[PDB]
């Protein structure tokens, strides 16, 4: 009784391990919080410049608290 | 076109990451190493070589974050920080 | 409200579900107080056994047992026949646990590196990941793609798709330094109990720290999502209030069954006790002590609460003069 | 060779023109210079030297040229042609730096092929991933291969969801 009717629908969604992963493997602290070294003028006074990165296993982490181990 | 712009930005941002991760991943095996050698090591370490403009900027930030330091009383001479 | 089976059972005619009062809160004390041995598992081609741990497989087709030598052995759950044998570690296996899907097995050793590892069960017993810092390994309770390892008093949580470490939870000052700390998830996978400390999985800060009642057992979560035991102390995991204490849980490796109605475990200090106990999950009220008269290395129940698989030392509990076999008792 | 790579005005054909020039040179050496190593080894070095003249422009062109052939809409409709063109096009990918350009653009059109409409060929799509791993490292296609895997996983999932529905 309508001019148009849908018969098929293929919905798409992006999948992430929230997994209470608003946290970190090396750091503990929540990813939207400051990465320890940004809670004080340690790595930087610019606490607002502390960013968040994603990996390849459905989760995120602080940019700084993980990349700091590259020298190690 | 908008999609080409977004993919172009992704390339830029990925290059910007590599030049931040690099340098830190350099020096450790070459404790004393200058700017002209760092760009050369970066040519080989990076997927895409970095211009001296971006390189100097990343170096200064990497010094503030204790990954590298200057030596030999020379703006272009660097040493690994442990 | 009769105590006796005959009266309680006849009442079912007008008072369904069970008849009388209490029901399972009473009847569990008639069944989990009467254990009798049915069968035993031993290593093929060996004279004496060296099992240290066990678990039933995901589909309960076989019992999985770990040896003192770091091997995994799979036995037919019905016949007692060894079907397969794999190497996992170079020393005694402290823990074995399958996923619900049965794709992979979590194993860990008391010493040999990697202390924990992810081994495949489907098709090929290969490795997915080696964890050299994790003494104890365990699956989460709701979402099993996430697995928790224990490094001393530090919790390490990884996703088994690669074994990549996701989050850690620790604090040396809050830590009670338990001898057998085995970090574990709550039923809702948003709290971790690590060395007596309850961790907020959504902030990685401690939410609460429990007193060091014991030195060996850091505690286990109840499936009701309310109670957590720290050796003997029963705490409210929602408010962190103390609710009850049961001394019968002291040195008892108490875990729960599928339905969350039965809790059971072996006694600890070859640091093993010579008996095991069963408890009423309703309130941890002890049901019975089973007089095995053999040092017990480990134990597990099945989904159907039919037989409890207990690893008992029939030898002298020596390093070499030992005979640890897995003897199954019917409830 | 420089005349082709140095002029973006013909970008759309730059990959094919550089590949054609490379073959013309190699043909000359094979047939009349008797495959003398002096010219064989230098040919490659000369081409690497000028092919990587722009800020990795060829990588974008490679991603678009292989993706265009691989698109079901107005497809070649044969595997011989899809393989022939993806191979020749992808070969130039090994003469340049900044391979991120390919991945950044490729993954956008790859995502389209894996979600909406069809690819010209599944085997051709997999062939590209194999060609990319070589001379880049397996890590290069880790995300790109994972994208494919997700849809194979989705196929089983959507079946089970209907069963539950």
């Amino acid at each position: 009784k309508k001019r148009f009717e849908v018969k098929k629908w293929n919905a798409v969604a992006l999948w992430a391990w929230d997994i209470v992963v608003d946290n970190c493997a090396i750091c503990r602290n929540h990813i939207m919080d400051l990465c320890i070294e940004c809670q004080a003028n340690q790595a930087s006074a610019t606490s607002e410049e502390c960013t968040v990165a994603w990996g390849v296993c459905n989760h995120a982490f602080h940019f700084h608290c993980i990349s700091r181990w590259l020298k190690t | 076109v908008e999609e080409q712009v977004s993919t172009t930005e992704r390339v830029f941002q990925d290059r910007q990451y590599q030049i931040d991760a690099a340098i830190v991943r350099i020096m450790k095996m070459r404790k004393t190493l200058g700017h002209n050698l760092l760009v050369s090591e970066l040519y080989n370490q990076l997927k895409f070589p970095v211009k001296p403009g971006d390189l100097k900027k990343r170096i200064e930030s990497l010094i503030d974050r204790d990954y590298m330091e200057r030596d030999k009383d020379n703006p272009n001479q660097y040493h690994y920080v442990a | 409200a009769p105590i006796n089976f005959t009266s309680r059972l006849n009442r079912r005619a007008s008072f369904p579900k069970y008849g009388g009062v209490d029901g399972g809160c009473f009847d569990r004390h008639l069944i989990f107080s009467r254990f009798r041995p049915i069968s035993v598992f031993r290593e093929a081609n060996e004279d004496e056994s060296g099992f240290t741990c066990c678990a039933f497989s995901a589909r309960e087709r076989f019992l999985m047992l770990g040896t003192c030598t770091g091997q995994l052995k799979l036995y037919n759950v019905f016949s007692g026949q060894e079907e397969a044998s794999y190497n996992c570690h170079n020393s005694a296996i402290t823990h074995l646990e399958p996923s619900r899907d049965g794709s992979l097995l979590l194993t860990s050793a008391t010493w040999s590196q990697p202390l924990s590892a992810l081994w495949g069960m489907k098709s090929v017993f290969d490795m997915k990941h080696s964890f050299t810092e994790d003494h104890y390994v365990e699956f989460s309770k709701h979402s099993q793609d996430r697995v928790i390892g224990t490094k001393g008093d530090i919790a390490h949580i990884y996703d088994i798709q690669t074994g990549n470490k996701l989050l850690t939870l620790f604090n040396p000052d809050l830590a009670n330094n338990y001898k057998r700390n085995c970090a574990t998830f709550n039923p809702t996978d948003d709290l971790v109990l690590n060395d007596g400390v309850l961790w907020d999985v959504r902030s990685a800060q401690a939410i609460h720290k429990f007193d060091k009642f014991n030195m060996n057992i850091s505690g286990v979560f109840h499936p009701n999502g309310l109670e957590v035991i720290i050796n003997t102390e029963i705490w409210d995991l929602r408010t962190f209030h103390l609710l009850h204490t049961v001394p019968a849980l002291d040195q008892c490796r108490v875990v729960f069954n599928h339905t969350g109605t039965v809790m059971y475990g072996a006694m600890l200090q070859s640091p093993f006790g010579s008996s095991f106990r069963t408890f009423n999950a309703t309130d941890y009220k002890p049901i019975a002590t089973i007089d095995v008269k053999r040092n017990i290395f480990d134990l597990c129940t099945d989904t159907k609460d039919c037989y409890l698989a207990v690893i008992e030392n029939q030898g002298s509990m020596d390093a070499l003069n030992m005979d640890t076999v897995c003897r199954l008792y019917e409830v | 060779g420089t005349a082709i790579v140095i002029n973006p005005e013909k970008d759309k054909d730059m990959v094919q023109d550089l590949l054609d020039f490379k073959d013309k040179v190699d043909h000359v050496i094979e047939v009349c210079f008797q495959k003398n190593e002096r010219f064989v080894n230098l040919m490659k070095e000369s081409f690497e030297t000028f092919i990587n003249k722009r800020p990795n422009k060829p990588a974008e062109l490679i991603a678009k040229h292989v993706d265009s052939k691989l698109r079901a809409g107005n497809k070649e409709a044969t595997d011989e042609e899809l393989e022939r063109t993806l191979d020749k096009i992808m070969i130039l990918f090994r003469f340049i730096h900044g391979k991120d350009v390919f991945e950044a653009f490729y993954k956008k059109d790859l995502a389209k092929r894996l979600l909406v409409g069809k690819s010209a060929s599944v085997d051709a799509e997999k062939s590209m991933l194999s060609k990319l791993k070589h001379e880049c490292g397996a890590a290069f296609t880790s995300k790109l291969e994972g994208m494919f895997k997700d849809m194979e996983l989705s196929k089983d999932i959507m079946v089970h969801f209907k069963q539950h529905m």
